[PDB]
């Protein structure tokens, strides 16, 4: 796989890494308390345009709005909080010496304990966002106006009773499943029997109810992702711990007796890979959920794609020479 | 007068209403233990359970 | 206050086993004249709510009367079966509400009181269909098993909640079809009645409430599927619609089209003696829902017969045209 690169510049370790929705911008974060982000040109190479201090703690993500939302970002903390920014033109004030041009326009301040992930949700629901925290709950805020994003209502808390690491949002724009995310527990716990639990937003009591919970994922969670979905009747879900795991979820046909009540999954393991030989610290998909990458301490990111068979193996390894 | 809001595709008057009288209870701050008081009465005598933000 | 007062003295009397020796009388129980101002203020309370829309909801949504809580707590009190009547009348008029209905029969499902869960040691039922049979059978007056039928009569104007039930046991109305059917229905001629029109004052208000359960039902190709639902960890099938299984029992040679066919036989031959008799007017009505349900089963019939033709269900039933011309059991002819 052909490679360029960047010196970034981070006066300590980056946690977090991610593109815009077209790949013509990427953010980067770090424990010196700073975000970045960095634009690719009409000449193929990239350039730093905003590198600015977001936060008081460590910074444990950053994620982008989608476009029809404009230009905005968001960032969680060690500080407890999380902060939104947006990209404004012309505003730059050389009173204010060495300030950005992304401005924070709000700062969430409600968990108790670190906030340890953040994603925007699918634009079909509105400029809605989502936050987790080692209060073992997760928290999702709207905005009402596009505009006023200083204004966020917290609409949900949820509570997962155990820590939270990781959370996803799945990516149906299919108005044939109800709104779901999922979430992954840092749990190192062995009275918690399970570190996945997903919920879903139920019309019939407006509450995101706790619809599973992956009674075999008994081991520390450290991310989590969906696949994005080519018109399929069933879920895919990646799972990042002491080994990577995909999963598929089937919504089971409610019968016209069993009313008020969330869905339910007819829940297989398609792969389980121990192959890292070490743990799991990120999952992402490609665009169309047809290739999952993992990295792990073994210093490999690590692709894996179905066969024609959807027996699913690995088919790269992409690994520093140190050269 | 609740026409600050866009309408987001997952919501319905249930909840708008408890969000005009959340609106409502940080709205009149001068008394608000009456007011606190008032509503909570009336959703426990109702058998309601409270909100987290009503809490 | 005065009802939660007798709803608190009433349940604290209730006997703790262990006391058996010399007890004096009990000087607690509702006298006669606290029983006779009771009724007038739940009869003024019935007519009030009956006509005001705005009296029932104003009454209901009172935070410290809680009106339905305290006459259903009343009802499992060991109370006079006339007292019980003016009670559940109270609630029929009550029950006119649509939102106040939906939360009564969640209510009266919570209550027990039609025995609708019979747990497998209970050697005595509860409720109603003891109070019919073991008090209302003694006295031969039926007050209060007239006053469920019209609160049951109330309640299906509103419609039911399908889930009504619903893990507590199958979901759906069956319960009190079988009670109304078997309990009350195919016994009304086999009691005694100290007013020889009570037993058709007690046959118009169960006709009443299978009219309108016929009337409102139209038939679904879903009602004709066996629909499972998970009750305590075993799959049981959920409870057919109350119109389904009023259908079924008109298109078969059933007791209740017997007594159904049976009641238009006594109608004309009490009819062609054109004498007045005590309740003639509730005879009259008894024969005209009676007519109503067999009109109602021949508009429905064609539509029923094709959906399980389809289905496949592995049910039989004939045609009430056919039914209607089998051999009268009184008379040994084809007279219906």
């Amino acid at each position: 796989f052909v490679a360029r690169s960047i010196a970034a510049d981070h006066k300590d370790l980056i946690h977090d890494v991610s593109f815009d929705f077209h790949g013509r911008r990427m953010a980067t974060c770090s424990s010196d308390q700073s975000v970045k982000v960095w634009d690719k040109s009409e000449s193929g190479d990239w350039h730093c345009t905003a590198s600015w201090k977001t936060h008081s703690g460590s910074v444990w993500r950053v994620t982008w709005a989608h476009p029809e939302f404009g230009q905005v970002l968001a960032s969680c903390s060690f500080d407890r909080t999380a902060a939104v920014w947006e990209e404004i033109v012309g505003e730059s004030n050389d009173k204010l010496r060495g300030q950005s041009h992304w401005v924070k326009r709000t700062t969430l301040v409600d968990s108790r304990t670190s906030v340890t992930d953040v994603k925007f949700a699918p634009k079909h629901m509105g400029l809605m966002l989502a936050t987790c925290s080692a209060d073992g709950i997760v928290r999702i805020y709207e905005a009402p106006d596009v505009m006023n994003l200083s204004q966020w209502s917290l609409q949900h808390e949820i509570s997962c009773k155990l820590s939270c690491s990781c959370i996803s949002w799945n990516p149906s724009s299919s108005r044939a499943h109800s709104p779901m995310i999922a979430v992954g527990s840092d749990d190192s716990s062995p009275n918690a029997m399970a570190k996945v639990q997903i919920f879903e937003y139920n019309e019939n009591t407006r509450k995101y109810a706790k619809a599973e919970t992956l009674m075999t994922v008994t081991d520390p969670v450290h991310d989590i992702a969906f696949a994005p979905n080519l018109g399929r009747s069933f879920h895919i879900l990646a799972i990042a711990t002491k080994d990577v795991r995909i999963f598929t979820l089937k919504p089971v046909r409610k019968e016209l007796t069993s009313s008020g009540g969330p869905t339910k999954f007819e829940i297989h393991i398609v792969a389980q890979f121990d192959n890292h030989n070490s743990q799991v610290w990120r999952v992402s998909w490609n665009i169309t959920g047809t290739v999952l990458a993992s990295s792990g301490d073994d210093g490999c990111v690590r692709l894996w794609k179905a066969n024609y068979m959807d027996n699913w193996k690995c088919t790269g390894i992409l690994k520093g020479n140190g050269s | 007068q609740l026409s600050s809001v866009i309408t987001t595709k997952e919501s319905s008057a249930t909840d708008e209403a408890w969000r005009l009288l959340s609106t409502y209870l940080e709205r009149y701050k001068v008394q608000n233990n009456l007011y606190h008081h008032c509503v909570i009465n009336k959703l426990l005598s109702h058998g309601v359970p409270l909100p987290n933000w009503l809490i | 206050h005065s009802l939660m007062l007798y709803h608190e003295h009433l349940r604290k009397d209730l006997p703790s086993a262990d006391s058996v020796q010399y007890r004096h009388l009990p000087s607690r129980g509702i006298t006669q004249k606290e029983q006779d101002g009771l009724i007038a203020f739940l009869q003024l309370t019935s007519t009030i709510i009956t006509w005001s829309e705005n009296a029932r909801l104003a009454l209901c949504e009172h935070p410290q009367w809680t009106p339905v809580v305290v006459i259903l707590g009343l009802l499992q009190c060991s109370i006079p079966p006339v007292l019980k009547a003016e009670l559940l009348k109270t609630l029929a008029a009550f029950g006119k509400s649509p939102e106040i209905a939906a939360s009564l029969w969640q209510s009266l499902e919570y209550t027990q009181i039609l025995q609708t869960v019979r747990i497998p040691s209970q050697r005595q039922a509860i409720g109603i269909e003891v109070e019919l049979n073991e008090i209302e059978s003694r006295c031969e007056e039926y007050p209060l098993t007239r006053a469920f039928c019209q609160l049951i009569s109330t309640l299906v104007e509103s419609s039911f909640p399908s889930n009504l039930g619903a893990g507590l046991r199958p979901p759906g109305f069956d319960p009190y079809l079988q009670f109304l059917r078997d309990s009350v229905f195919l016994r009304f001629r086999t009691r005694a009645y100290r007013r020889a029109a009570e037993k058709w004052e007690v046959a118009e208000v169960v006709l009443e409430v299978f009219y309108k359960l016929l009337r409102d039902y139209e038939p679904q190709l879903e009602d004709f599927v066996d629909q499972f639902v998970e009750l305590q960890g075993e799959e049981i099938i959920a409870y057919k619609p109350p119109g389904f299984s009023l259908m079924y029992h008109l298109l078969n040679e059933s007791p209740m089209l017997e007594l159904a066919l049976s009641l238009l036989e006594e109608g004309v031959k009490q009819l062609d003696t054109y004498a007045p008799f005590p309740g003639k007017k509730h005879l009259e009505k008894a024969v005209q829902h009676c007519l109503a349900l067999l009109n109602l089963t021949l508009q429905k019939e064609n539509l029923f017969m094709d959906l399980l033709r389809e289905s496949q269900l592995a049910l039989i039933v004939c045609p009430l045209e056919q039914l209607l011309q089998g051999i009268n059991p009184r008379t040994k002819k084809a007279d219906n």
